[PDB]
């Protein structure tokens, strides 16, 4: 009942409020611990057979996860006796804090389960999923830029913009495929992280609102197989109409909003030289295009043949709106004439 | 259940699968024509309330 | 560091690998994590017994509490998964 | 030890 | 001396290495029983007693019996021993060398007590958690 | 790698093919420990074989590699532009292409590896940053 | 000489369940009108080391199914922990001075059914399984109730020390203070015993001996032992804890002398259950845990909490 | 899956099968009519054989028999091959 | 120490004179699992209840609570205890809680 | 009429033999595992004469009753193993 569900929903938000609010390590460790538990039975509404499995994958790696991060500050206290977040005082604990959080991201090559998670689930609790989560182990990534070891992060967040690439060709039923767009923009938000942290929340920003308004359009539609969106074109053209644009805004074709992050990275590291790092990565991200312009082929610029049964539903509209989508299109794409408001951030 | 009665098109949520046998299925000529058909009924444009 | 430390942190590794050896029914698993949550607990306590960083007491056992009840959730996805098979990771 | 990071050594009591 | 409480840590280690080796459940319960009194004993050396006896009591009493449940739910037929298998067996052996290279290589009271008068933040959200923690275990299995 | 760093130049050609080929050796059984980690083998000395066979391979390609750049900086004596790394680059995908048995395989990394060698000397030269 | 103090503890004790035994079959008699052993004794004494000797000489077959380790292992665990939780226990002075020792008693009670878990695990049989595992739902089930009634009567106390235990009864007893907690607590050591009304892990008619039934000899007379460890040991704690007598330490033997006799009459009081209630079934018997002691144990807690802040009597 | 490895492996059980000496075995021949196997024998080796094939044979087709290269066929007829 | 390994000794003492002692023959049948005479029908397998769990799962998060509950009688001697007075309330209170929530959505 | 119920005594059969390596298996007779199969072949060879209408159904109801029997372990392995006359003097 939805009564027990707003609450588990809120102490998720709670369960990252606290991450976010904390200095102190514990509570931050209990802000993914107590996020976790509420994390996993919203995933098991309606429940499958396959959704079990799902979240099967889900707490396990996430406990891991946990663990190992435990472990880590455990060993920074052991050589430095402190709890605030500051910088960390040993490098065997510092990687060993890298990684857990890499598996919080899902960044590769810790990111086969992404993939798979997101298949077994709903597309409410998938984007909640993709963009919720991705709040707060980032919230601690923010806090603790100041000691990083830079190589360890930039191999993960180029290495998984490679695997969000290649790993996006392949697939049919989208929401494996959101999958892989994510896994695949994580890498350029970790992938600045070192250098300037307010292009990651500037880019963070642009992510979440993108990711809800493509989740909120398949919602809308209810397509999930690749197929099954190709159909729509001919019920409600509009969002196929606009699927299309909000794809090519993650595909960061310049006049389009998607484009404000890339452009900014690429600022920021040619500061820093480091020169060679944004070509292979702004090269990659074409590849993490083609799989929006493939999947746009399918959907809104051509019409595969509809089925006849269609027709009837023709006659009924659809309901229960969905207020916050309209704007979350309208931001994720027409913005960039805003750039410079970037600095609001700070 | 009671949800589930409401916003029938969810009810027909799975009746349009796309299987593509050839009786049923229409190529995107047919459909997108008589689609652009269905729109010229006076009640037909715009949602109810509106029309 | 005295030895009898490195000596726990190394049962830790070996908490770990064991986890992702990871073979057959998945029990083991949330077993060998549970060891690995006892790891961290000792090789906390360990040190707020140690500096007598008096407040810090408190923790160890908040510790457990949280890593106990997330392996206290685990039985439960086990038993759905066990609900329909007769559990193998297979 | 050479091992990971080094261990001090010697009987736990000392410390 | 007696380096009693670094041996101990020892048996600690091998008890993790029959334990993390994963030979049917049960036999692992029985390896965290091990490590469990091996634990409460190390950290009973410095004297924070009522920790170690809250792992004695919280933990051993509490978890591997409800592991001593799980089998009951898995089991099946012909459950394996440590010795039943090559992989296994050869993992414990795989622990042993490695363990044995290594070895070849009160204040409390009020610490604890402190956690309610002077430390409320930790008691709200711990009771929080477990609150609805066991509201996710009805949202499973209901 | 600061092992292999200390060329100088190219002198004594076997101790900086012995490097390049302890390199090789090292991603050859990286290469292997990800490719049994994800592609199950199924019986072990199939997996063994696998391994010896990676690891084999790349360490002869960084062999091959090391002593023919070494032996063009001892012969061409510029020594110091990027092509002398390049025949070397050309050379190893040869190597690759004998061992794969095929004539397109082998071109391509002719080529590819060759550029990436000399983007490497390039870089040497210019202190590029990578990271 | 502190290991033949340890041995003066370990033998009276033994000497003790055996003569347990013939009191329970004397006095569980009497209720029947029948009497119990006789005729071998002259009063039936010499009984119970007869029949000892009937078991040990007997064969203990090992079973053909049997893992045997586990089987072998579990009652020497059942003794061991059934005697290693008389250690701490003031009488009047512990020869163990823990710090916390009444916490250490619930250490042991709790791994104590874990042995009953293996007991039924490694004998294989449909019985063993079955009787075994509701054996430990009926425990733990108990045992948390047990920890949080235990707690509340500790708050006034002080301490979990024992030796302090005496000193806060000089003169009241607690009992008068909070006995509805001693009711729970005694009905709560009813169960975590395994005994007359809450008496499913033999079984008995239920389930033919229960977990217990594989075991043959001596092994039996292991877990037979051990459990009358427990029950005479728990009737021992609640008397000290909620029972307190006058104590001059120039004559500690008088009171020893007061305190048997104080946990006598409870232990009696069992075998006076026995012999008068019919047993709950499984869904019952955690009912009126879950449903009934419970929560009374909760709201007596805050209440005990409560105390002696608005009392100004903190110990 | 061609024809004939059903074929060879319909021999082949019956070639396995003891009644069946090699010499008894001929294809087209009546599998009752020439080879002097008991009744039973009908039920044992084909329920051997689709033992092999895997799929309950429906004893309307014990009544086929005719000859076992029509119960091939029939091993044809359902692999639709 | 010292009482654990004299205790364990001498169970162990007690186990070894349990065996080797009757000295007597086992042998095949005598030695298969008692079935009440007749033979098992099969070896231990599943016995599967859900209600099993729902219940035993509920008894470790309520273990796990008064682990958090036996700090309070060392905590009423604090120097301010309205500060603690509330929370010493206040998990009972979610104890309970969970039980009442527990108690009633069956 | 007759041929009618004949099918039915060879169903009976293939069920039969087909359980019989199970009844084996988990009875642990140490018949040898041809041997149960031949004995089933001639217990059926027993009444391999009968020609009446309905004695021979009513023969298949008494068929059905025993591996009916064996199927749900009723009988034992003294029950089934008495079919074998074993201690018979000759």
């Amino acid at each position: 009942n939805p009564i027990i569900y707003t609450t588990l929903i809120m102490t998720v938000m709670s369960g990252t409020m606290l991450v976010m609010i904390s200095s102190h390590w514990l509570l931050i460790w209990i802000g993914f611990e107590m996020n976790l538990l509420a994390m996993i039975p919203v995933l098991m509404k309606n429940f499958n057979p396959r959704a079990t499995e799902a979240a099967t994958k889900y707490f396990l790696t996430q406990a891991t996860a946990s663990m190992m991060l435990m472990m880590a500050i455990i060993i920074n206290l052991l050589y430095s006796g402190q709890w605030t977040i500051t910088k960390m005082f040993n490098p065997v604990a510092m990687t060993m804090m890298t990684m857990a959080l890499a598996m919080k991201l899902g960044l590769s090559p810790f990111h086969f389960w992404v993939p798979e998670v997101t298949q077994g689930i709903s597309l409410q609790a998938g984007l909640l999923l993709l963009t919720w989560q991705k709040l707060a182990p980032l919230s601690v990534l923010c806090q603790i830029s100041q000691s990083i070891n830079p190589n360890l992060m930039l191999t993960m967040a180029m290495l998984s913009i490679l695997i969000g690439g290649w790993g996006g060709l392949n697939q049919t039923q989208l929401r494996k495929i959101m999958a892989y767009s994510s896994i695949a923009h994580m890498g350029w938000m970790t992938a600045v992280l070192p250098y300037n942290t307010t292009m990651t929340i500037l880019n963070l920003l642009i992510y979440i609102t993108m990711t809800l308004a493509m989740f909120m359009l398949l919602i809308h539609s209810s397509a999930t197989t690749t197929l099954s969106l190709s159909h729509t074109w001919n019920k409600m053209p509009v969002i196929t109409s606009l699927m299309m644009v909000t794809l090519l805004s993650m595909g960061g074709l310049p006049p389009l909003s998607g484009f404000m992050p890339k452009w900014m990275i690429i600022q920021e590291m040619t500061k820093n030289e480091s020169i060679i790092m944004p070509t292979l990565m702004a090269m990659t991200a074409l590849l993490n295009l083609y799989f929006y312009m493939r999947l746009a082929y399918s959907s809104s610029l051509t019409m595969f043949p509809s089925t006849n049964n269609m027709k009837m539903k023709w006659q009924f509209e659809h309901t229960k709106q969905m207020k916050l989508l309209p704007t979350m299109i309208v931001l994720s794409t027409l913005v960039l004439p805003m750039t410079p408001a970037l600095s609001s951030l700070n | 259940l009671r949800m589930l009665v409401q916003n029938k098109l969810e009810v027909l949520n799975y009746t349009t699968i796309p299987v593509y046998l050839p009786e049923i299925t229409i190529g995107a000529h047919q459909s997108d024509r008589v689609f652009q058909k269905f729109t010229e009924l006076p009640g037909r444009k715009y949602s109810p309330g509106y029309n | 560091m005295p030895l009898v430390y490195m000596n726990i942190i190394m049962a830790f590794a070996i908490a770990l690998a064991g986890l992702l050896m990871y073979r057959s029914h998945l029990m083991s698993s949330l077993l060998c994590l549970e060891g690995m949550m006892l790891s961290l607990f000792i090789m906390s306590t360990l040190i707020i017994l140690n500096t007598h960083f008096t407040l810090a007491n408190m923790m160890p056992i908040i510790l457990l509490v949280f890593a106990a009840c997330e392996a206290a959730l685990g039985l439960s996805l086990l038993v759905m998964v066990s609900n329909t098979y007769g559990t193998d990771y297979v | 030890v050479e091992i990971i990071f080094k261990f001090n050594g010697l009987g736990d009591w000392v410390i | 001396t007696m380096y009693i409480a670094f041996i101990l840590s020892t048996i600690f280690v091998i008890g993790f290495v029959g334990f993390s080796s994963k030979p049917s459940p049960i036999y692992g319960g029985l390896g965290l029983i091990v490590s469990g009194g091996v634990g409460c004993g190390i950290v009973l050396n410095f004297g924070g007693s009522f920790l170690g006896l809250m792992v004695f009591l919280i933990y051993l009493g509490g978890m591997l019996v409800v592991f001593g449940y799980t089998t009951a739910m898995a089991t099946e037929m012909y459950p394996e021993v440590w010795v039943s298998n090559k992989t296994v067996f050869g993992a414990f052996v795989s622990g042993l060398m490695m363990e044995f290279c290594m070895v070849y290589y009160s204040e409390e009271a009020m610490g604890i007590a402190a956690l309610y008068s002077y430390g409320t933040w930790l008691v709200i959200v711990t009771g929080w958690s477990l609150l609805i923690g066991v509201v996710v275990i009805m949202e499973i299995t209901r | 790698l600061h092992k292999y760093s200390d060329i100088p130049e190219g002198t004594e050609c076997h101790r900086k093919a012995y490097a390049s080929t302890s390199i090789g050796g090292a991603t050859g059984l990286i290469v292997s420990a990800y490719s049994i980690a994800l592609k199950p083998p199924a019986s072990f000395l199939e997996g063994v074989a696998r391994t010896g066979r990676y690891t084999f391979t790349s360490a002869a390609i960084g062999a091959i590699f090391g002593l023919t750049s070494c032996i063009s900086a001892q012969v061409r004596e510029k020594p110091d532009d990027p092509l002398n790394y390049f025949i070397g680059g050309c050379a190893g995908g040869l190597t690759l292409g004998a061992r794969t048995r095929s004539y397109g395989i082998g071109a391509a990394a002719c080529a590819y590896m060759g550029l990436t060698a000399a983007l490497v000397k390039m870089g040497q030269l210019e202190g590029w940053q990578v990271f | 000489m502190f290991m033949i103090n340890i041995l003066s503890l370990i033998i009276p004790i033994l000497l003790a369940v055996a003569f347990l035994t013939l009191v329970e079959r004397k006095v569980l008699g009497y209720m029947q009108l029948r009497k119990g052993p006789n005729v071998v004794g002259p009063y039936g004494l010499l009984q119970p080391i007869a029949d000892a000797l009937k078991l040990f000489t007997k064969e203990p077959l090992r079973p053909a199914t049997s893992s045997i380790s586990m089987f072998i292992i579990a009652p020497i665990l059942a003794l061991s922990l059934a005697l290693t939780m008389w250690v701490p226990l003031p009488m009047p002075y512990p020869l163990i001075n823990m710090n916390l020792g009444v916490l250490f008693m619930l250490a042991m009670s709790s791994l104590a059914v874990y042995s009953i878990l293996w007991s039924g695990w490694a004998s294989n049989s449909k019985y063993a399984l079955i009787g075994a595992l509701r054996a430990v739902a009926q425990t733990i089930s108990y045992e948390v109730t047990l920890a949080i009634i235990l707690l509340s009567v500790l708050l006034m106390n002080g301490s979990y020390t024992l030796s302090t235990l005496i000193t806060t009864q000089e003169h009241i007893w607690m009992i008068f203070t909070s006995w509805p907690l001693a009711m729970m607590w005694f009905i709560s050591t009813l169960a975590e015993t395994n005994r007359a009304p809450f008496d499913l892990t033999e079984g008995e008619s239920e389930l033919v001996s229960g977990f217990n039934v594989e075991y043959a000899a001596g092994p039996f007379a292991m877990f037979f032992m051990a459990e009358y460890a427990n029950i005479i040991m728990m009737n021992a704690f609640t008397a000290i804890l909620f029972l307190g007598a006058s104590h001059d330490p120039h004559t500690p033997e008088l009171y020893t002398i007061n305190f048997v006799l104080k946990t006598l009459a409870l232990t009696i009081t069992f075998l006076w259950i026995r012999a008068s209630y019919p047993r709950f079934r499984y869904d019952q018997l955690m009912h009126l845990l879950w449903k009934s002691f419970l929560p009374l144990t909760l709201a007596l807690c805050m209440w005990h909490i409560s105390l002696p802040i608005m009392t100004a009597s903190i110990p | 899956l061609t024809l004939e490895a059903i074929k060879d492996r319909v021999l082949y059980v019956l070639k396995l099968y003891d009644k069946i000496d090699p010499e008894k075995l001929s294809v087209n021949s009546h599998f009752m009519k020439d080879l002097g196997l008991d009744s039973l024998d009908q039920v044992e080796i084909i329920m051997a054989m689709e033992d092999e094939f895997g799929f309950e044979i429906p004893d309307i087709d014990a009544e086929k028999l005719m000859c076992p290269q029509e119960i091939v066929d029939y091993i044809a007829d359902k692999k639709d091959v | 120490m010292l009482t654990l390994l004299t205790n364990v000794t001498l169970a162990s003492l007690l186990v070894l004179i349990a065996f080797w002692l009757p000295q007597l023959n086992a042998y095949s049948e005598k030695t298969s699992p008692y079935e009440c005479g007749f033979d098992p029908m099969g070896s231990a397998r599943l016995p599967f209840s859900m209600k099993f769990f729902l219940v035993a799962i509920t008894f470790l998060l309520f273990d796990l609570e008064i682990a958090l509950l036996l700090p309070l009688p060392w905590a009423s001697q604090t120097n301010n205890l309205k500060t603690m007075l509330t929370m010493a309330l206040f998990l009972l209170i979610l104890l309970a809680a969970s039980l009442a929530y527990e108690w009633t959505q069956k | 009429d007759m041929n009618e119920a004949k099918r039915r005594v060879r169903e009976l059969y293939r069920a039969w033999y087909r359980e019989v390596p199970n009844t084996v298996h988990l009875f642990q007779l140490d018949i040898s595992v041809k041997q149960g199969r031949d004995k089933v072949r001639e217990m059926f060879m027993k009444n391999a004469h009968v020609t009446d209408p309905r004695v021979v159904d009513l023969l298949v109801i008494k068929g059905k009753m025993e591996l009916e029997e064996t199927i749900n372990v009723w009988k034992q392995r003294t029950h089934i193993m008495r079919f074998f006359h074993e201690t018979e003097a000759p």
